[PDB]
């Protein structure tokens, strides 16, 4: 999902990528719940492209002219971060060079 | 990947009554996002609620959803004949999409004792060097009733699988089979040979024994 | 209205490829991704994954590595390939549209094993002696070591048809299918009523008839 | 005189591969061209190719890139091969001799669907007062959802045979046949018979029966 | 690709009379190679006459063919029982051999009414959730016939459709039947439905309804 | 105790390639050689090679050049393929351990094939006169041109099954195959008794039953 | 490549005798590895002897061994009703394995006559374009039977063939179908078709024959 709807690096592809787990400075005991990614999209990302657009997801038969609704749905989901998820489920800080 | 728990599979009641069933995650599902099924045998799952509160275009409005965070519950106002069916879980604010584990609504009636009947294996099938004795339950409210064999006054077990049958339509009954296999040597040992049932709604430890 | 068609082989052998196919009528092909899920008694509802049009896949991480799907844009098909399957994935297959919600195929039943098809055979079942004198007997027939899912059970030829229960078939260590049925008389019928109880194999067309005598 | 044999599949999956075979006897094999002809209830009859004993194909250009011939001279018999098969190629095809003007064969059927077998139903109707009233009525049963085409209904276990309508299946949105059998009697013999309709359905093999009573 | 075109397909004579059969092809035809095909149900068709003049072995003379150029027809002396069936075209002057569209004859007789038998849907459907209903016509010579659904006094067309019997051995008749589909919602709504049958031979307008 | 369990392609066509495979349980798979034994009706039982649980094989040097085996030692099997196959090897193949003597395969039928399932037709047999005044005669019905080879045959639907001969089916020039069912009555009972065979061909679906008439 | 060479394929004895089954090698067998197979019909061979004396485990007493260098043989001093089988050499003191030719022995009774039938073609199949003649045999122990086919007083090579039935499970006799296939032209000259068939058991040459 990252390495399609979110962020995609080309195949011929030069440099590093380096990620350190970062649960100390984005957990709160109460959940994180204020990064979100990009869930629903028709089509995959091209190499390094970046989409902001909101542009509820039809996924449907009724148009749904910007209301949510049935089988309309948001397509940007907040990741829920807290203290006690295991490895794996807690968050990581990443650097692409 | 959240993994999806849902209440007790099997829960029994009697129709004209209230039904709430009761599901959680072991993740926090983002906007609420869980939608309850409703599958009747032989059919593809039908949709009822979206979202953990709305309703579904041409949905009865006998069916409520109420819940957030990682605890849902899905209510039925009142049964109706075919509002028994299987009931399913489903959260999509997760890339990989994980439905729950299924609940089954029964229809429940007065308790009932189990009958007990056994049939004596055949010469003709230790022609081939195997033997089979079966034990059987019929008429039983509860879907199971314990069954245990007993060859020359010991107990046995990894040898035999129970069979169980769907309630009955009018009588909503239940039947039960247990079949035991073993060598020619084995079968041919012992004379005596017993079933006994253990069972809440008959207080006797109904032993069944053939010579 | 979108009504999905599928179709596909429902009997495979071991580390074989597991093909399905589901066609879609009535709607905008483009514009839409669509799902193959599974469906087994023993642990429940899974998403396979879904393809759109033009080509781009989404796949469980479960089954990543041996799941292929392919859209035919032409016909309006879509079709799913899981290679080197095994026992395991006997399940039923349905094809739905998006996350569901709104539509979905009938589904395929899909079973793995490895035996050929043959016919089963009738264990004779005596009444007990109490049986006859406690007023409520018991006739029952076993059917033994077939592979084939449709066998059936009669009694005198659907005489005794009241009171009947068949239950279910189940697995065997060595992959062959046993099942009883059984029906309840009074001692009054034992002997004065002739009790013959029929069994019919289709895929093997066998049929064996078997005379019930009190022992 | 020469007698031509054909054998081949009728029922197809869309996107399949469609093979027909063909026989000779009475005359010689070779020194001959033996041509496909292909009959639809809505275009018409229409010429696919044909082919010699040496390997020469002539094709009709219309179909010439899915169409493939092949000859087996050791057996005397021809074949075609059309891929990629659509529901726009259900046929009866005919192998014939040269351009015809002499011998055809018999005729085989081609239905290319993508609906799975599925078994008859038969719908109750009731005559209305009105047609009481008048003095004449119509008794018919009413059979849907049946994939494969050929069906068989009768009326009064056979013995009525004397204005017995059955008109031809009709082909619905969802892929599946349907038909009804009717039959025209007095208003006076209303009340005190009972009627039967019968249905029998081959490839399913299933057997039907109703018992029509008025109202 | 030499397309032919013939005469109207239907066209309707008492026997014992004569019959004229046009063809026409888009180009002209090399040495006047047209082909004359006749078809019988369930059979293969047969070849009648060749070169568009001379006569298949074993046809009888009543079969004649005259015509050059684009034009050509087909003659009957005089129709038995037995010639009834379908006429086809064939040019074998070029190199996709090219098939007519075909020409059907019938039985002539005299002018009969259709009675209406209609069917009310069934319960069981209804719990099936479907309902057909059945305008329904018997014992018509003119096939020519037209029946128009008035729901809620109010054209419905696209969600019907009729099946026509072949014709009769012995009463050259026809018996329809026109089936159409409605929603149990809409059909709850409505209290009014009929079928009107129009037809050339039967000149009042009947409008059978009910409710 | 060890349990070998094969499976593979019962039909295939010439110039193809032959895979079956082998299962085994109940014991150690590794430190053994798995061998392949081929029987035929013609020449009889030959040894085509063994396998050991690191690749190394042993081939029979006359079919060193078509034949491969490979060993998957996670699921405890092996495999068989054998290509460039050609009519003369039809046979039946098993699968045993070491040099046999102690455990061998069910054993699978392969049959080598060009032509397309057909369905049978049938022929009555009619008795002479003559050996009607013999009295005793024989009523029999021909089966032919059929190319998968199981097909079933019986009397009066099932009934009659005293004095009933069914000939092993036969191989014929054009790749289909033939039989007939026969059965002996007295002269006496011809004519005041009907008698008919009805077969059923499975891989094509055609059941037909046949009234035989004395001439 | 040692050639096993095996006695007469079919040896006919009475229950409870003396058999002796004969193996003959091309070449010496090293250390006497001789092994003795026993197939019966539908299923896999079963060993029974191993060394050319030896006797595997399990195996009743009645089965014996004996042999060196390049002869070797097979005794049951009396036999039971299911050893009646096919028996199989097998050499394993060489690099490839090879088995014998089989040796399949049958239950000896008193000589019996075949009832001979002949059945002229249906119209049905000439009107298909072919024509089978068959000739059958009924009830008759020795297997060497022979049959062929006078067509108008002449002999018919290569154009029929013959199917037997294995040995009844109580008659012990047995069934033989000779069928004979003609075109239609070759079926259609001529006028008068015989079989005849020689058989050891009855002196007459049974000659029945059919316009």
């Amino acid at each position: 999902k990252i390495a399609d709807y979110n962020y995609k690096l080309p195949d011929d592809f030069t440099g590093c990528v380096i990620a350190w787990n970062s649960n100390n400075l984005d957990s709160k005991v109460g959940g994180n719940y204020n990064y979100r990614y990009r869930l629903f999209r028709k089509s995959n990302l091209k190499p390094f492209e970046r989409d902001i657009s909101t542009e509820i997801y039809q996924a449907g038969s009724k148009p749904c002219n910007g209301v949510e609704g049935f089988n309309c749905y948001f397509p940007l989901q907040s990741y829920g971060f807290q203290p006690t998820n295991g490895v794996g489920y807690q968050p990581y800080r990443v650097v692409v060079l | 990947e959240i993994v999806m728990t849902q209440s007790p599979g099997t829960l029994s009641l009697s129709p004209g009554e209230r039904a709430t069933l009761s599901c959680r995650a072991s993740q926090s599902i983002s906007s609420s996002y869980l939608a309850w099924f409703q599958q009747k045998p032989g059919q593809a799952p039908r949709l009822l609620i979206y979202g953990a509160s709305s309703r579904a275009p041409g949905i009865p409005d006998r069916f409520s959803g109420s819940g957030s965070g990682t605890d849902f519950t899905l209510t039925i106002s009142r049964l109706e004949p075919e509002d028994f069916a299987v009931y399913y879980c489903q959260q999509y604010g997760d890339s990989p999409l994980t439905f729950g584990g299924g609940t089954k609504v029964d229809i429940k009636r007065t308790v009932a004792a189990p009958s007990v009947f056994i049939f004596p294996p055949s010469d003709e099938q230790l022609k081939s060097g195997t033997a089979s004795v079966v034990c059987l339950l019929n008429n039983f409210y509860p879907r199971e009733a314990k069954v245990q064999w007993k060859v020359d006054n010991a107990l046995q077990s990894g040898n035999s699988q129970e069979s169980v049958t769907e309630q009955d339509s009018k009588d909503s009954t239940y039947s039960l089979s247990s079949t035991l296999t073993l060598s020619k040597a084995d079968y041919e040992k012992h004379k005596v040979y017993a079933c006994e049932v253990t069972h809440q709604g008959l207080s006797s430890p109904v032993t069944k024994s053939f010579n | 209205e979108v009504q999905l068609q599928q179709w596909g082989a429902g009997l495979l052998k071991p580390s074989e490829t597991l093909s399905l196919t589901c066609a879609v009528y009535g709607e905008s092909f483009s514009g839409y991704y669509w799902s193959w899920i599974r469906q087994s008694p023993g642990k429940g509802l899974e998403w396979i994954g879904q393809i759109n049009h033009s080509g781009n896949t989404n796949y469980n991480p479960s089954l990543k590595s041996r799941v292929t799907m392919s859209v035919d844009t032409s016909k309006n098909q879509f079709s799913l390939k899981l290679s080197s399957v095994t026992a395991a994935d006997t399940a039923v297959y349905y094809c739905a549209r998006e996350l569901g919600h709104d539509y979905w195929g009938q589904g395929t039943l899909v079973t793995v094993s490895s035996a050929s098809t043959k016919g089963p055979s009738v264990f004779p079942l005596a009444p007990s002696s109490k049986s006859t004198s406690g007023g409520t007997a018991a006739l029952g027939c076993l059917v033994k070591d077939y592979f084939p899912e449709p066998v059936t059970v009669s009694w005198n030829s659907g005489a005794l048809t009241s009171g009947v229960h068949t239950f279910p078939a189940v697995l065997q260590s060595s992959g062959l299918y046993s099942l009883s049925s059984v029906v309840t008389v009074p001692s009054s019928s034992l002997g004065t009523q002739t009790y013959i109880c029929n069994v019919n194999h289709k895929p093997s067309n066998t049929k064996v008839d078997k005379k019930v005598e009190p022992k």
